[PDB]
RNA sequence: GUUUAUUAAAAACACAGCACUGUGCAAACACGAAAGUGGACGUAUACGGUGUGACGCCUGCCCGGUGCCGGAAGGUUAAU
RNA sequence: UUGAGCCUUGAUGUGUAGGAUAGGUGGGAGGCUUUGAAGUGUGGACGCCAGUCUGCAUGGAGCCGACCUUGAAAUACCACCCUUUAAUGUUUGAUGUUCUAACGUUGACCCGUAAUCCGGGUUGCGGACAGUGUCUGGUGGGUAGUUUGACUGGGGCGGUC
């Protein structure tokens, strides 16, 4: 089915997990993989490794459109934030531009309270 | 009243008949419907309260012949 | 935020993110509201930052 | 019902066939806007008289709007008394009501607008030719000879 | 065609590699999938067999002449019992079962001929024609037919092999005759 | 305030107030085989049904059963 | 267009002694591919990411067998196909798309007509829906007709037939 070549790697990197989705320029979803869905659960998936192995899984899945070069927008903190792009450079990808898109409020919604651990 | 102008059809009386064979006076009503009929020979729409069977009577005889009958027995359309 | 890195290299080069966002205003907004207690925080941030 | 059609009628009809249509369509649309009619048998033979007549008969009558030209090549030459200037070049000239009026006026009776002298139509003496028209497909050739008398 | 295009066998070497695989019904209620004693077929077919039967130290002089090649022995029951790559077939009925030298361990060979008078008497033909085809997994039929030496002359097996319909069960429709092999595949109806 | 006209006037009924729930208007609902009509010459700050009963302070836990509301892939299943 | 039948075209199998991810029986000691291959390199892709197929292609020329083991031996080749899945159809609806002309209009207007009915006509808005007839499953104390035993130291309970 179809083909595109030029694209984007989108990564949702939180603390509990990191999810990766490749999409064309017009953010229209081409493939995805999650740190949790590649094995490892718990402390298991909250690891830069689990993320690496995800970025990989995710490539063999969007090379389903012979992608060639792709910008890379990185969202959130936590592991696999950057480790997941190292997997991508190697995986076999030109890598145009890299932006951090972690969203920042201009101080609006009161965040959750506790964490008296 | 629920009467077909073509055929005379009208309510009839009967029973509903339960599983345990209880008869209860009931009615059957004719499949009535008022229908505009283009009469070519009259450059007009004659509308008739007809039974579905009626319509079929009209399709086969042709509305001119049927109206001819209403006229014959002074049934005014 | 943005690196439109060009031709001859493979390395990330995004030391940029350790100049502003990430654990900056993020570790920040992540949790306990604060309110008046940042005042108690930042009141140590100058007692420190005097020398 | 069956119903036999009148006009061409779209995805079903023809012009005078005996199709079969849902009664909802026949009453309410077709027959009222007289595009068809009940196949009352009485009718279906009203149509059998209409299956012999105009067709079988008046097409061997266009076999006469055609065999008019069986007498277009059995003479194949009218002459026009039109002279010649300074070298056998028509002092006259002959068109359609010249080649239909000098065709009619003998045993070759044609309708004046049934004579195609493409223009030459015409500008010199001697023999020429023309395209004689009686039917849409069957016309016929002759030979015209403007005689310089 | 209406019957079977036997001429639908028109580059191997010989096309006896064609198979009687006519269909049959499910097991709704109780119904089986069985083949009798060597299914012959009104047609000799041209098969010189190697029939392995359990006769005795007597029938080695005429029970070897009846469309076959040899016949095992009584010394060679358990005396020829010391190898795996060392060791149709049948056994004579009445009161003779063989699971002390024919039962252990996954083959198919039970029918030959029960003879207590003649090793190959006047009229007893039908053995050296065709093999056996029983229940396999989803149904039965599997076997062989005709060759590249017949036309509709192996269509004596058409009305005498697909006419082999045994009582169906209860919820089926067991008819669909086809064959062919070694080049392509096809057939007609039933 | 009401009520058992003729053995019961009360703590019973109604009541302002409260809640739930239905109702987009040819409303729900109701009297009517039907036409038609109330609801209303109104239109959700409106109309119906139900329960509680000024007001103050309040109205905790239970959805297993019964009732209802939503759901649908499967199973079961009518005329045909 | 999409849910169920049914008919062809192609998939595919990590029980143990092993050259190795043996589906059950069957034909079966050779077909094949220059009607242009093994396997390197990617394409769509099924998924228990263990590895398989192929339209294409760099390619450029032989692989195999009872061979001894295994309850059952060949990716030597083919099937009538079961594990389960996938691509045109056939037709059946059914879900969906428009149209208008049946039918609804408790919008507006014209006339009969000095009339908040009705009829006809014009127009707009809906529209083959809605609704009604026949048939049918469900619900149905709203209504209706009834049943709800006899013995018994009264009757009831208990007990009994
Ligand atoms: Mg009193
Ligand atoms: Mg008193
Ligand atoms: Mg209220
Ligand atoms: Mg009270
Ligand atoms: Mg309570
Ligand atoms: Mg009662
Ligand atoms: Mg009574
Ligand atoms: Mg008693």
């Amino acid at each position: 089915r179809k083909q595109v070549s030029d694209g984007v790697a989108h990564i949702h990197a939180s603390f509990n997990n990191t999810i990766v989705t490749i999409t064309d320029r017009q953010g229209n979803a081409l493939g995805w993989a999650t740190a949790g869905g590649s094995g490892f659960r718990g402390s298991r998936k909250s690891t830069p490794f689990a993320a690496q192995v995800a970025a990989e899984r995710c490539a063999d899945a969007v090379k389903e459109y012979g992608i060639k070069n792709l910008e890379v927008m990185v969202k959130g903190p936590g592991p696999g934030r950057e480790s997941t792009i190292r997997a991508l450079n190697a995986a076999g990808f030109r890598i145009t531009n890299i932006t951090d898109v972690t969203p920042i409020p201009h101080n609006g919604c009161r965040p959750p309270k506790k964490r008296r651990v | 009243s629920r009467v077909c102008q073509v055929t005379g059809k009208r309510p009839v009386t009967g029973n509903n008949r339960s599983h345990a064979l209880n008869a209860t006076k009931r009615r059957f009503l004719p499949n009535l419907h008022s229908h505009r009929f283009w009469v070519e020979s009259e450059k007009r729409f004659v509308t008739l309260r007809v039974s579905a069977k009626g319509m079929r009577v009209i399709d086969k005889k042709g509305i001119d012949t049927v109206l001819a009958e209403l006229r014959a027995r002074g049934e005014k359309y | 935020i943005k690196v439109r890195e060009n031709e001859p290299f493979d390395v990330a080069l995004r030391r940029f993110k350790r100049s502003c966002e990430k654990a900056g205003v993020l570790a920040e907004v992540r949790r306990r509201e604060f309110y008046e207690k940042p005042t108690t925080e930042r009141k140590r941030a100058k007692a420190s930052a005097v020398k | 019902m069956q119903v036999i059609l009148l006009d061409k009628v779209a995805n079903l009809g023809s012009l005078g066939d005996q199709v079969n249509v849902k009664a909802g369509y026949a009453r309410n649309f077709l027959v009222p806007q007289g595009k068809a009619v009940p196949a009352t048998k009485k009718n279906i033979e009203f149509f059998e008289a209409r299956r012999a007549e105009l067709e079988a008969k008046l097409a061997e009558v266009l076999a006469a709007a055609n065999a008019r030209a069986e007498k277009i090549n059995a003479l194949e030459t009218v002459t026009i008394a039109s002279k010649a200037g300074d070298e056998g070049k028509l002092f006259g000239s002959i068109g359609t009501r010249d080649i239909a009026d000098a065709v009619t006026a003998a045993g070759v009776e044609v309708a004046k607008s049934e004579v195609r002298l493409p223009n030459g139509v015409l500008r010199t003496t001697g023999e020429h030719e023309v395209s004689f028209q009686v039917h849409s497909e069957v016309f016929a050739k002759v030979i015209v000879n403007v005689v310089a008398e | 065609k209406v019957y079977t295009i036997d001429e639908a066998a028109r580059t191997a070497k010989f096309d006896e590699t064609v198979e009687v695989h006519a269909k049959l019904g499910i097991d709704p209620r109780r119904s089986d999938q069985n083949v009798r004693g060597t299914v012959s077929l009104p047609h000799g077919l041209g098969k010189q067999v190697r029939v392995l039967a359990i006769a005795k130290g007597e029938k080695i002089k005429e029970a070897e002449e009846a469309g076959a090649d040899y016949v095992g022995g009584e010394e060679i029951i358990q005396k020829i019992l010391d190898g795996w790559m060392d060791f149709v077939m049948g056994a004579v009925g009445s009161k003779l079962g063989r699971i002390l030298g024919p039962r252990g361990l996954n083959p198919k060979a039970g029918t030959v001929g029960f003879n207590i008078g003649e090793i190959i008497r006047e009229i007893k033909a039908g053995r050296i024609e065709f093999r056996n085809d029983k229940t396999g997994a989803i149904h039965a039929p599997v076997g062989k037919a005709s060759f590249p030496p017949e036309k509709l002359a192996d269509n004596i097996r058409a009305f005498i092999r697909a006419l082999e319909a045994h009582k169906p069960e209860g919820a089926k429709g067991t008819f669909l005759r086809s064959v062919y092999v070694t080049t392509t595949m096809g057939p007609s109806v039933r």
